[PDB]
C-alpha cells in the first residue's frame, strides 16, 4: 500500500463511479533509507520499524 | 371503459401492434438525458418541466 | 437486498463503463429497479451478427 498504493474501494463522484487509492506521500518512498521510515504493529502491540 | 374510472388504479386493455415491437403509428419515444451531472432531483423536475 | 441506488452504483455503472469496443453499437439503456435487479439493453445496427 505504501510504495505501490492500494486499490481499496470505489466512490461516487458527481454521479460517476470512480476508484479510490491510498499510497505513501511523495517524499516517503523515494530513496532506500525510506525503508526505515515505516512501521508495522506486532502481535505484542508495539510499532516495529522495517 | 370499465377499468378507467371504476378503480383506484389505472388499468388497460390493449392490442400489441401488428408489427411486433416497432413503430406504432403517429409518434415517438423521446429520451431526456443528464449530460453534466445535475441531479436526479434536478433532471426529474426537468422531465416535469 | 438491494434498492435502486444500490443497483446503479454497484453494478450498472461498473458494467456500462467496461462496455468499450462493441461492434456497431447504436444505443445502450439500463433499468435499476428497487427489486435489486438491473437490465441493460444494447441495440445494434440492424442486422449486425447477433
Amino acid at each position: 500500500a505504501a510504495w505501490g498504493g492500494s486499490y481499496v474501494n470505489d466512490f461516487i463522484d458527481r454521479g460517476r463511479v470512480k476508484k479510490v487509492y491510498v499510497m505513501s506521500e511523495a517524499k516517503y518512498r523515494m530513496l532506500p533509507d525510506d525503508i526505515g521510515d515505516w512501521y508495522v504493529r506486532a502481535a505484542d502491540g508495539q510499532m516495529v520499524p522495517f | 371503459r370499465a377499468f378507467s374510472q371504476i378503480k383506484d388504479a389505472m388499468v388497460f386493455a390493449f392490442n400489441l401492434p401488428a408489427i411486433v415491437e416497432l413503430g406504432t403509428a403517429t409518434g415517438f419515444d423521446f429520451e431526456l438525458i443528464d449530460q453534466a451531472g445535475l441531479g436526479h432531483e434536478k433532471l426529474t423536475q426537468a422531465r416535469n418541466q | 437486498g438491494a434498492d435502486a441506488k444500490t443497483v446503479q452504483d454497484t453494478v450498472t455503472q461498473v458494467i456500462e463503463q467496461n462496455m468499450n469496443g462493441i461492434d456497431n453499437l447504436m444505443y445502450m439503456s439500463s433499468n435499476s429497479d428497487s427489486t435489486g435487479t438491473v437490465q441493460i439493453t444494447l441495440t445494434f445496427e440492424s442486422g449486425t451478427d447477433a
